C-alpha cells in the first residue's frame, strides 16, 4: 500500500510532466478530430495551395522537410519530458545522451499516433489535416515516407490508451537498458523496473476491461524499433537521390551512427 | 555538462543541459 501509493504517485508525476511537456496531447487531438470544440483539409495540390494561405521549391521536398521540422520540435519536448523522469538526470551523462538518441524517434512515432486516424494526420498544431492518400501521392522517393507511421498508428490507436497511460509508456521506452553503447545498464533497468510496475498498475486501474493490455503494450515497444530502422533506411535513399536537400542538424546528430 | 561525445552533440546537449 505504501508501495502502491508510491506507484500511483509516480504515475501522477509523469502525467503531470507530460502535460507540461507536450502541448498537443491525445485528448486535445481527439477533441479536434471528433469536432468536440474544424481543421483545413489538404487532400491534393489545389487544397495544399489554398491551405498555405488559411493556415501556416518543390512540394514533395517541402512536405518532407515539414515533417523533419516537426520532428525537431518533438525532440525538444521529449528531452524536456525525459528530464522529469525520476532518476534520469542522475544517470551518467553519456548514458542520458545514448537513451535520448535511440529513444526520441520511438516516442515521436508513439505520440504521432495520437494525431492520426486511418485517413490522415493533424498538422500545424491541429489547424490542418493532411490526408493519407495525399501523402501517398508524392513523387518517388517521398511517396511512401508516412505509410509505416500510419500503419503503426492504426494498430496502436485500437488499444485506446489515454494520455495518463502514454506518459508512463513513453518513460518506459526512454529507460531501455538495451540501447547500444550504454555504460551502466543496471541503474537504467532499475528505474525501468519501477516504471513498468507503475505502468502495470495504471493499466489495471484505467483499463479493467482490457485483460491483456500490459502485454500488448510491451510488444508495441519492439514494433517501434522497426519503424525507426525503416525510417533511417528511407533517409539513406533520399540522401542519394536528393543531394541538394538540406537536412536538419539536430536530426543529423541523432541519426549519426544510429543503427 | 560535458561528456565524451559532446563535440558531436552540440545541439542535443544544448537541449538536455
Amino acid at each position: 500500500n505504501p508501495e502502491s501509493a508510491d506507484l500511483r504517485a509516480l504515475a501522477k508525476h509523469l502525467y503531470d510532466s507530460y502535460i507540461k511537456s507536450f502541448p498537443l496531447t491525445k485528448a486535445k487531438a481527439r477533441a479536434i478530430l471528433t469536432g468536440k470544440t474544424s481543421p483545413f483539409v489538404i487532400y491534393d495540390m489545389n487544397s495544399l495551395m489554398m491551405g498555405e494561405d488559411k493556415i501556416k521549391k518543390e512540394v514533395a521536398i517541402r512536405i518532407f522537410q515539414g515533417c523533419q521540422f516537426r520532428s525537431v520540435e518533438a525532440v525538444q519536448e521529449i528531452t524536456e519530458y525525459a528530464k522529469s523522469i525520476p532518476g534520469f538526470v542522475n544517470l551518467d551523462l553519456n548514458d542520458q545522451v545514448t537513451l535520448l538518441k535511440y529513444g526520441v524517434h520511438e516516442i515521436i512515432y508513439t505520440m504521432l499516433a495520437s494525431l492520426m486516424n486511418k485517413d490522415g494526420v493533424l498538422i500545424s498544431e491541429g489547424q490542418g489535416f493532411m490526408t493519407r492518400e495525399f501523402l501517398k501521392s508524392l513523387r518517388k522517393p517521398f511517396g511512401d515516407f508516412m505509410e509505416p507511421k500510419f500503419e503503426f498508428a492504426v494498430k496502436f490507436n485500437a488499444l485506446e490508451l489515454d494520455d495518463s497511460d502514454l506518459a508512463i509508456f513513453i518513460a518506459v521506452i526512454i529507460l531501455s537498458g538495451d540501447r547500444p553503447g550504454l555504460l551502466n545498464v543496471k541503474p537504467i533497468e532499475d528505474i525501468q523496473d519501477n516504471l513498468l510496475q507503475a505502468l502495470e498498475l495504471q493499466l489495471k486501474l484505467n483499463h479493467p476491461e482490457s485483460s491483456q493490455l500490459f502485454a500488448k503494450l510491451l510488444q508495441k515497444m519492439t514494433d517501434l524499433r522497426q519503424i525507426v530502422t525503416e525510417h533511417v533506411q528511407l533517409l539513406q535513399v533520399i540522401k542519394k537521390t536528393e543531394t541538394d536537400m538540406s537536412l536538419h542538424p539536430l536530426l543529423q546528430e541523432i541519426y549519426k551512427d544510429l543503427y | 555538462x560535458t561528456h565524451h561525445r559532446i563535440s558531436d552533440y552540440x545541439r542535443l546537449t544544448x537541449l538536455l543541459c
